[PDB]
């Protein structure tokens, strides 16, 4: 029941030796940063 | 010291002459130490708890309380099965995973995992989506995402002239533009003046505890 | 960091509001002596706002030149602190516009000219390079000159 | 380091700047302002010498400090000179004689 | 069709590489297969649009320090009225002379004495001076050490969100000279040519030769703006001599495309080629040779530019604002002179 | 007028402190409105 996908997936020799695959529209990496935090104080009260 | 002025005389001995001039030099050290300190609290040294680059030296060593779950049965496994460089990291990170995609993003905010392995696709999404994470510069394993078809599909040349033609005249920069909304913060320290307000508050209500304690002195005044 | 017209245009604010304490209370036209005095006095006024002095004689009781007096001590305010602001970000001189790398410039691998790399002929750096495999296709042109 | 004989004795005596007197050994070397290669009686002192003089004090035993010329790199037999055989006289350096 | 392409047709290259963007052009004289490497067409300046930086000396108030000043300035003002100005029952024109000296030396007291003018005799009014002067001194150190770090941030040009802006259209808009062109017979001259003809027709007239031109007249003064591959750009951009100029962003192109390769009949290898492709990927060559012939001099993280002060445009904004000022005055003036 | 003149210098180099008083000379005027503003430079690259 598929014919063909329209999902972003990964090209790979894997998946690839049996199947022909198209050139990518758009070429992004990994990566690893989560979030971030900057520590401040919303009082300032001086005298810290 | 605190930078008055009245208007009635001035000091004529000679002790007090040099009294008030170290006197207003001390004045002068505290309040350029202070505006200093100020200054000095205001950029931060901060400069810490940050990434490395494109590889870092945590993901090579083993580690039992921080455990960098990643999605489970998708294609971070055959990148990391196809490889051969990161192979003592594998054994590690093959168990203690989610197989959900919703449950990784939804467990990295919500106080649950310490950290995850997944491409800036989503990443970029999410974080311009919800507002609350954020992404790097570098994108270190740079991949491709394409089209498979069959190869006794002849379509696959015709919808390829589809493709090229839609890059070509311009109706991809149209979908990246309507698809993707350049929200407010890029950095942890680019605009250190959108508070300020809550800042002089907090000496505001000092301010005003001044006044009721000047209506206190008022009330010994009258007494 | 900014050209004269601007410390030009600066005073010629203070004559805006030299010759605008004389435009708003009414005196008589004088260009018969030499020394004036409601225009020294204006004068006198615009630098001891702007450049914050102090006399003691009296106060403005014009409440025209008490909103100019107070917006000129702002931008005085203004110019003395974007000043000081100039002055930090100067002394900031944050720039190391410099730098080798750490452990591996990558400058050593890429083959230039004008930035020879040269060492001390037949000694012990000959052998190190001599002794390697990996970073062979510089000692050819490390090996001259 | 190599210093020369001033006028015509043994070594100049002096001290540190923390109040050390420093020992001179005497050592023969050429001179690089001559084209020739002379026998130059000089004095060498430095962290080398130092060292040598521990080592020579702490074991019952006489030496005596040469300075080597020119040739610091194993002679690398690579030039054609002359289409013949060669063999080892240095690398190591250690064996000349 | 001409050039190396036709190299493919008489049958005596089975097999080339080079600088071969992906496109219908190549894909319809020839075959093609997967690209290696992406790049794309970009411009080698900045985007900016010679926009001037805005002003920094309003931007920390944003209408927010004027406003509680003034509400902190009636309170303080009515609480401060209130208590030893007000003693003796008197009519409307008492208070008002009390307001309007207390208003002044407030004012006196902000901007750092500037005028002692006078002094009361009640000493808590003597303390809340020293209270009020206190809080003077606190609001200039938190204003010029919050002004001061505001201006160490990054202040320079910040890119906008419009890649085909006034010079993809009519070339009369900007008054003063603003050159730019790129190099003829070429994968750009025909896309942008077959995409913009009044910049085609109004870039055929300022035309290129090589790279070393173009970085001589980016560098004197000549050209300004320079748009052509994004290697080039990245390459040309990364081995700068001073690490000046930056490329648009820090790597957002539009246009992705990649160098690939030309072969002539479909029936040799040619998919176990693609596979090698993705054996390169498999084996992190990609890094090593990114980080060792892909690399430049200028990779010390490009994200923030800072130099010495440009035109007062800020304190030419602010010296607007005391013209609006100075027209209020006049206006008050006439006001006061129609009574 | 040197006891009077040091403690007024000394008072401007401090950032007014107290404003004493001011003589009639025009000259005087400016002389210290320029010792002012080199005590507010001298301020300025003091703190910075
Ligand atoms: N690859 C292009 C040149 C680089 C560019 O696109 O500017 C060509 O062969 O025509």
């Amino acid at each position: 029941q598929a014919d063909m996908i329209v999902a972003p997936l990964t090209i790979n020799n894997e998946r690839a030796q049996y199947i022909e695959f198209s050139k990518p529209f758009k070429y992004q990496g990994l990566t690893i940063l989560v979030k971030k935090e900057i520590p401040r104080s919303t009082l300032d009260s001086f005298m810290q | 010291l605190l930078n008055s002025g009245l208007g009635e005389g001035a000091p004529r001995s000679f002790s007090a002459r040099i009294l008030g001039m170290v006197w207003a030099g001390f004045a002068m050290i505290i309040v350029a130490s202070y505006t200093a300190n100020l200054a000095a609290f205001l950029v931060l040294r901060r400069p810490e708890e940050r990434i490395t680059g494109i590889n870092d030296p945590r993901l090579r060593n083993p580690s039992d309380k921080f455990i960098y779950a990643t999605v489970k049965q998708s294609s971070v496994d055959i990148y990391f099965r196809r490889q051969v460089e990161l192979s003592t990291m594998y054994r590690h990170m093959e168990k203690h995973n989610y197989e959900s995609a919703a449950e990784a993003i939804q467990a990295v905010r919500d106080n649950k995992l310490h950290a995850f392995i997944w491409d800036s696709a989503v990443l970029e999404f999410e974080a311009s989506q919800k507002c609350d994470l954020v992404t790097t510069g570098e994108l270190f394993f740079r991949s491709g995402f394409g089209i498979g078809m069959r190869k006794d599909s002849p379509w696959k040349q015709e919808v390829s002239l589809n493709i090229l033609k839609s890059h070509e005249n311009g109706f991809m920069e149209e979908l990246d533009k309507t698809w993707v909304r350049y929200q407010e913060c890029d950095s942890r320290s680019n605009a250190p003046a959108t508070l300020t307000f809550e800042n002089m508050a907090g000496v505001f209500m000092l301010v005003a505890g001044g006044i009721v304690a000047g209506i206190f002195l008022i009330f010994i005044e009258i007494a | 960091p900014f050209q004269s017209t601007l410390w030009l245009l600066v005073g010629l604010s203070v004559h805006v509001v030299a010759v605008m304490l004389y435009l708003l209370d009414r005196f008589s036209p004088f260009g018969r002596f030499e020394d004036a005095l409601t225009l020294s006095s204006a004068m006198w006024f615009s630098w001891r706002v702007l450049l914050n002095s102090g006399l003691g004689e009296g106060a403005p009781r014009s409440f025209s030149a008490r909103i100019l007096g107070m917006v000129w001590a702002g931008f005085a305010m203004i110019i003395v602190a974007s000043y000081t602001a100039n002055l930090a970000a100067f002394l900031v001189l944050r720039r190391p516009e410099e730098r080798i790398t750490g452990i591996n410039d990558p400058r050593l691998r890429n083959p230039s000219d004008k930035f020879i790399y040269a060492t001390v002929k037949q000694s012990s750096v000959d052998i190190y390079f001599r002794r390697q495999v990996e970073l062979s296709t510089m000692y050819r042109h490390m090996e001259k000159h | 380091y190599v210093r020369p004989t001033t006028s015509d004795g043994t070594c100049r005596e002096e001290y540190t700047i923390n109040g050390d007197p420093i020992k001179k050994v005497i050592c023969n070397g050429p001179d690089e302002t001559i084209p020739g290669r002379p026998t130059v009686p000089q004095c060498c002192y430095g962290f080398c010498v130092d060292l040598l003089i521990k080592l020579a004090r702490e074991m019952d035993f006489t030496y005596e400090v040469h300075l080597v010329a020119d040739g610091k790199f194993g002679t690398q037999e690579r030039v054609n000179n002359s289409n013949a055989a060669a063999w080892n006289g240095m690398m190591g350096e250690l064996l000349s004689g | 069709w001409n050039g190396m392409i036709g190299e493919v047709v008489t049958k005596r290259a089975y097999m080339a590489v080079g600088s071969l963007t992906i496109n219908e052009e190549r894909s319809e004289v020839v075959d093609f297969s997967v690209p290696f490497i992406e790049t794309g067409i970009s411009v080698m300046v900045s985007r900016s649009n010679g926009t001037v930086s805005p002003s920094a000396f309003l931007e920390p108030f944003s209408a927010d320090v004027w406003v509680m000043m003034f509400v902190m300035l009636l309170i303080v003002s009515a609480v401060a009225v209130f208590v030893f100005e007000y003693f003796s029952p008197v009519g409307y024109n008492g208070p008002s002379f009390t307001i309007g000296k207390a208003i002044w030396l407030l004012w006196g007291l902000v901007f750092n004495n500037s005028l002692p003018v006078q002094n009361p005799k009640g000493t808590t009014s003597k303390i809340m001076v020293s209270v009020w002067a206190f809080f003077a001194v606190i609001f200039l150190a938190s204003y010029t050490a919050n002004l001061a770090a505001f201006m160490i941030q990054r202040r320079y040009v910040d890119q906008v969100s419009g890649l085909s802006d006034k010079k993809f259209q009519r070339p009369n808009d900007f008054s003063p000279a603003f050159r730019f062109g790129t190099v003829p017979n070429g994968s750009t001259e025909r896309n942008i040519r077959n995409n913009y003809l009044e910049m085609h027709s109004y870039m055929v007239k300022f035309n290129q030769r090589s790279v070393q031109d173009a970085l001589l007249s980016l560098k004197s003064g000549k050209l300004d703006a320079f748009i052509y591959d994004a290697a080039v750009l990245n390459y040309m951009a990364g081995r700068d001599e001073g690490c000046k100029l930056v490329t648009i962003g820090s790597g957002k192109v539009f246009a992705t495309t990649g160098y690939g390769i030309a072969i002539q009949k479909d029936s040799g290898w040619k998919r176990q080629v693609d596979l090698a492709i993705l054996q390169l990927f498999g084996d992190g060559e990609m890094e090593e040779l990114e980080a060792l012939w892909l690399t430049g001099i200028c990779h010390n993280e490009k994200n923030e530019v800072m130099s010495s002060q440009l035109d007062i445009d800020n304190m030419a904004g602010v010296f607007y604002m005391l013209a609006a000022a100075m027209a209020l005055s006049l206006i008050t003036f006439i006001m006061e002179h129609l009574f």
